[PDB]
Formats: C-alpha cells, structure tokens, sequence
DNA sequence: TTTTTTT
C-alpha cells in the first residue's frame, strides 16, 4: 500500500514542485513548490526540501516518479537531484506512455482526453492518467 | 500515413553501467513495429567495441552477466564503432519511420534514452520526444490488475538486447489483452 | 499465461 504511491513531480530559472497519490491517484499529500536557478533558494536546500518530504512519505527506493514525459524531469533530477532520487524507484509512471497508447488503440477516446505552473501541470498529469483509466482500461 | 506515424520504435541497449558519465553503450538492437505491436522490420542488433580497460572495471552485475552471457568477449572482439553503430541505426529507421514522429519503445526505455541522447544524437533526432515505456504499463498493472499481474512475462530468456526487446513486446500484448478495454 | 534485475 505505501510501496504502491507515487511521487508526481513537474519542472517547468526552474519551478519545481511534487506531491503524493496514493496507487489510486488520490492526493495524499503536497509538498514543496520552489523556485531554484538554472544549473532563488539553492539547488542543494530545494533537494533537501524534495527529499525530506519524500521521505516522511513513501518507503526508500520503492515508489516511482509519475508524471507527463516524466523521464525528461527525470534525466535533470538524476544528474542535479541525486539524493532525492536515490529515495525513488527507477522506473516511472509516464503518463505521456499511456497517452500514445491511447491515440494508437482508442482514437474515439482519445479525443476526449485531458497554465504554466508546475503544480497545474501535475493536477493535469493526474486527470489525464484518472481519465486513461475510466475510459481505456478494462 | 498517419498509420506510418503511428509506429514503434523499439529498441534496447547493453551497457557497462548505469552511470552516465562513464559508462558505454555495448549491445543495441532494434525493431519496428505497426501501432498494433506486428513486428514490421528487423534492424540492426550490434555488438559494439568498447576499451577494455572499461569492461575490465565494471560494477560486480555487468561483470557477472555480461561475462556469463558471452557480451563481454564479443566486445573484446568487435570491431564495430559506437559512430558506424550509429550510421547502421539511423539508416534502418530513416528507412522505417518518417522523422520526428516515433516513439522509442522498451522497458523502462527511458534510461536507453538517456543513453542514446548523449551517444547516437543523430539517431535521436530522427525520433519523437516521447516514448512508449512498457514498464509505466507494467507499474499500472500491479497497481489496478494485481491478479492479471501474476501472469504477465517478467523476464526475457536472456541479458542481450534482441531477447530484451521480444519479451517487452509480449509484455505490452499481454496488457493490452487483460488490463484494456 | 508466471518465475521479486534500467545496466
Ligand atoms: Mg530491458
Ligand atoms: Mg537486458
């Protein structure tokens, strides 16, 4: 159940910002929304922000990252963030995956599918996925 | 047209780790698949030469396996480089796909992603931003389909990147035969 | 139908 969360992050000067669903994609929890310069609070006090409020969240190494072609926040947090995703799984929820799967094999839903704030993007991301799965899956 | 935009490009990678900065790719392979996962065309599956003073250091995993699997000897003899690799790539899926529309295809393609990005950009270019990460599939299904997820293929018959890309493709079959509408 | 691993 805990090993089942996700951590739903959006990067968009960079504006970073998390939050955690349970597997069901019920929102448990809002974590920090930041703002950091590009590589207005430093790279290593955002991380240390992101990776506190992981850690009293979702068990060490199990819980994926859970976004909209979440792999490309990923690559920056992997190379920038590396103590906050050393708390994470590797693999991902990518939302954008299950977008292409839904244009190829369901077009008639498709085209009814789900600003530039990375917490709307996440809330976005979120109802997409909960639209996936009300429409396209079994 | 839009069904030649609608295909796969399935590809997956050996490396001597998962550190970026170091490591190197070793094996590649990839297939091309129609939108309903029919494998339309084989590529390249390469062995990819490598110093050997890198294998020589690599993490106690890739020793393991890649040993075992006869990888690590088949790079000591290649004689394929990581650009002629890429030539061969990149002409296989300029033959295959029109540019910029396909996705790359895997399990948890985007750490091959990462790697190509940084050594075949030119290959990259050729391909859509997005992928089709059979493994985001796979954590679904755990979550939704539990008693479906007992069934579902886990692991290919071997380390080696063509057994790799045919077991992804029978996983996403296998989800979209129990878990979708 | 499977065989807790991105390399
Ligand atoms: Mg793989
Ligand atoms: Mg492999």
């Amino acid at each position: 159940s805990m090993a089942q969360r996700m951590v739903w992050v959006d990067l968009e000067i960079i504006e970073m910002a998390c939050l955690i669903t349970d597997s069901d994609l019920n929102i448990l929890a809002e974590g920090p929304n930041l703002i950091i310069k590009q590589p207005t609070i430093t790279l290593q006090q955002a991380e240390y922000e992101f990776l506190s409020f992981v850690r009293q969240q979702t068990p060490p190494g199990l819980c994926p990252l859970a976004g909209n072609s979440v792999h490309e926040d990923k690559k920056f947090l992997d190379k920038y963030m590396p103590q906050f995703m050393k708390h994470l799984h590797y693999r991902i929820i990518d939302v954008s995956t299950v977008k292409e799967l839904c244009r190829r094999w369901y077009p008639e839903e498709y085209e009814f599918a789900p600003s530039h704030r990375a917490l709307d993007a996440i809330s976005e991301s979120i109802k997409e996925l909960q639209f996936y799965r009300n429409n396209i899956f079994k | 047209a839009a069904s030649m935009a609608q295909r796969m490009v399935w590809v997956d990678l050996e490396m001597t780790g998962l550190d970026i900065e170091k490591d190197q790719i070793i094996e590649m392979a990839c297939l091309i698949t129609d939108s309903d996962l029919n494998i339309l065309a084989e590529g390249p599956n390469l062995i990819i030469k490598q110093p050997d003073e890198l294998l020589d250091s690599m993490s106690d995993w890739c020793k393991e396996h890649h040993g075992k699997s006869g990888l690590t000897k088949a790079v000591k003899e290649s004689t394929i480089t990581l650009q002629q690799a890429e030539y061969e790539f990149l002409s296989f899926v300029r033959q295959q796909t029109p540019p910029g529309l396909c996705p790359l295809a895997g399990n948890s393609v985007h750490e091959d992603k990462k790697f190509l990005d940084k050594y075949m950009p030119q290959f990259m270019k050729h391909l859509h931003y997005r992928i089709i990460d059979v493994s985001t599939v796979k954590e679904l299904c755990r979550r939704w389909y539990p008693e479906e997820y007992e069934f579902a293929p886990k692991k290919a018959a071997s380390h080696r990147a063509l057994d790799a890309i045919s077991e992804s493709i029978k996983e996403l079959q296998f989800y979209r035969n129990n878990i979708f509408k």
